[PDB]
């Protein structure tokens, strides 16, 4: 099973998450493992 | 003041006639036209519906100068189901239309903002594969 | 063995390839298939606004380290 973000190419999902502030990012990182990986990747450069 | 047109062919086969200035907001289409001399431009990964959307977006942003807030027209234009939004992201990326990609991705981002993890899960139908310990763990930055 | 190139696949998407200047364009397309699942017969590579021919090589188009190719798709 997949979701909206995990179905995107990595760069585009990361790009989507890059519009979120640290707090929103942290909230996003708790939804699932994959989202956690992408969100934490975006936490670098912040 | 009236420009020539080129043709775009969606993956289903429909051909769209588009003003060249409007169409060339897509860098992809621009290079397939100018450098590869393809007209109609084959778009095997964009269906007719999405292509209609892309063309009306570009047509609407035809005379754009050049801050981060999303214009209301674009907002309403993006009041669509998640599937359409998804395919719009894919198409905007492949077609290399920076503005459309930006506004659509920011729209999705706005669907994430100001929510609890479970609310985000409800929004994007995310399956939880976290255990209680991982949840407790992810709590920490 | 051992040159590195880029293939732009969209506004924000790209493919990273490790190649040799003696690799043919068809080898490049093959690697592209191996990494993305796009059949070579649907791939058009462009470098400096010119079509890359399957039979030719990276060297003939003067493609070197950190050069960026452009991938564009056609009907099967």
């Amino acid at each position: 099973q997949r979701d909206f973000i995990s179905l995107l190419p990595k760069e585009l999902a990361l790009y989507v998450l890059s519009f979120l502030e640290p707090k929103d990012l942290l909230q996003a990182a708790q939804t699932c493992r994959y989202w956690r990986i992408l969100a934490e990747d975006n936490l670098l450069w912040r | 003041g009236a420009m020539p047109s080129i043709k775009l062919q969606s993956s289903d086969g429909e051909i769209f006639e588009v003003d060249v200035e409007i169409a060339k907001q897509s860098v992809t289409i621009k290079t397939m036209l100018e450098d590869l001399g393809m007209d109609p431009v084959p778009l095997p990964n964009v269906n007719a519906a999405i292509l209609k959307k892309v063309i009306q977006w570009c047509t609407h942003h035809k005379d754009d100068p050049g801050t981060d807030d999303i214009p209301v027209w674009d907002q309403e234009f993006l009041k669509v189901d998640q599937g359409t939004l998804f395919e719009l992201i894919l198409a905007a990326n492949y077609l290399d239309i920076k503005g459309l990609l930006d506004v659509t991705c920011k729209t999705v981002a706005n669907m994430i903002k100001g929510k609890t993890p479970e609310e985000i899960r409800k929004t994007f139908n995310i399956k939880n594969d976290f255990t209680e310990e991982e949840e407790a763990q992810v709590r920490k930055e | 063995g051992s040159m590195q190139i880029f293939v732009k696949t969209g506004a924000r998407t790209a493919i990273t390839l490790e190649v040799e200047p003696s690799d043919t364009i068809e080898n490049v397309k093959a690697k592209i298939q191996d990494k993305e699942g796009i059949p070579p017969d649907q791939q058009i590579l462009i470098f400096s606004r010119k079509l890359l021919e399957d039979g030719r090589t990276l060297s003939d188009y003067n493609i070197h380290r950190e050069s960026t190719l452009r991938l564009v798709l056609i009907f099967r």
